[PDB]
């Protein structure tokens, strides 16, 4: 997901 | 151990206030009047830009970090809607009889007649945003019922023993951005009976936010079958979480 | 003007538990073994006949005969799917697990599946009502919030500033209830919240099962009621 | 005409 991806994005 | 259940009611609205996202702009062109494609586009591409920074402003919304990934996820997939509804409400205020989508957006309900179907979702952002301005809503009462709606939209739609304590400590900040919200209005001179009152109608405006966020999902997804107008990849996951 | 903001906490209270609606029954068939279609024509059945007893319910809420006929009509017309499934839910609180449709029709989420995509909004209520059940939801409180349900649901799709009125006599009322029950001042407001972040839920659930309703009808499953095809109609 | 309004007015 890119949402996971954005979220855990750092 | 959570920092957002020791936060003061006025770290909470510091807190908040300082997390607000920016205000986009579109790619509005008033030299010639769009298409239902057109203003489609105009209207999903500034949601999935804002998309970017809803999920930056939701880590600094206290309480939201301390969650698990796969819950986070869960929240936003089930809220963004209701979060953009409500930010552009919001903007909304100060123009009665318009929707503000960008500061060089500003749409009557008759141009919104341009997107079949989407003249009813209008009226009701609409009666919203005068709703808003009846009430005189704060904008230190308007971070704070987004941020209602960021962890309650899906706190429902959640096994063990430990989902219960991870579950428990959302209806915790909740509980927190509640006495939030009474805190505020005692400071304003309200009585308690006025209080009360007043929480009361602001939570039950997220009612029609969720209803109004309901029928603009399924208005989301029948252009995206329509292949009307290009979505982006993030946007049709955001679609595809509800559908 | 309106007799309604003239009564105390406690005579609303007594008004709503006393315009409250009876429990039906379902067709008494006990062929537990359901088919798609057989559970679909009891439940709509069901509907159907609450729904009649929903629009006198409706006239004996105080404050609501005070509005005009299209007013009374449109708020129904938005708000009869959550006062159903609230009822429901209420229904369902000493049955962890299971939905209470009728005394006679108590359903599981394993008889959720006899229905094409029936099952997601089975687990929706049936976590509303645990959630009632966790916070020790009183009769009292139901009522309010039912009552809230009819007057708020279709308020901004329009006169207005009396339902607001009503509105905020509920509120007196709910927090009335709270002060008795010994909750203390951040307990009150706590949960007045509590309770009216549920109502969020509950228009979520009557949306998804809107649309469900819908497919019925296109797909001709089961012949549905003139009123509840035109109560169904009105959400386009 | 609407069943609903019959209902509503009996
Ligand atoms: C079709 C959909 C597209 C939806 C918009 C998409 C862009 C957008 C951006 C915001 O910052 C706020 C709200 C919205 C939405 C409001 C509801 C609309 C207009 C629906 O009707
Ligand atoms: C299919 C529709 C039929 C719907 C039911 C009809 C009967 C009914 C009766 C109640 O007292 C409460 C709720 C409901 C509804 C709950 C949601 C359902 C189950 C939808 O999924």
């Amino acid at each position: 997901k890119i949402l996971h991806r954005l979220l855990q994005d750092s | 151990n959570s920092l957002a259940l020791s936060l003061t009611a006025d770290q909470m609205v510091s807190a908040l206030l300082d997390a607000e996202p920016p205000i986009l702009y579109s790619e509005y062109d008033p030299t010639r009047p769009f298409s239902e494609a057109s203003m489609m586009g105009l209207l999903t591409n500034l949601a999935d830009r804002e998309l970017v920074h809803m999920i930056n402003w939701a880590k600094r919304v206290p309480g939201f970090v301390d969650l698990t990934l796969h819950d986070q996820v869960h929240l936003l997939e089930c809220a963004w809607l209701e979060i953009l509804m409500i930010g552009l409400v919001w903007r909304s205020m100060e123009h009665p009889g318009k929707l503000l989508f960008a500061p060089n957006l500003l749409l009557d309900r008759n141009q919104g007649k341009c997107v079949e179907g989407m003249v009813e979702i209008f009226d009701m952002l609409l009666a919203t945003s005068s709703r808003f301005r009846m009430m005189n809503l704060q904008g230190e009462e308007f971070v704070c019922l987004k941020s209602i709606i960021l962890l309650n939209s899906g706190v429902y739609t959640f096994s063990t023993l430990k989902s219960l304590e991870e579950k428990d400590h959302i209806h915790r900040v909740l509980d927190k951005i509640t006495d939030t919200l009474i805190h505020l209005m005692a400071k304003a001179g309200l009585t308690l009976q006025q209080q009360h009152q007043r929480l009361a109608q602001l939570l039950l405006i997220l009612s029609h936010i969720r209803h109004m966020s309901n029928k603009g999902m399924e208005h989301l997804y029948s252009m995206k079958c329509k292949n009307v107008v290009p979505l982006s990849d993030l946007l049709l996951e955001m679609l595809d979480a509800h559908r």
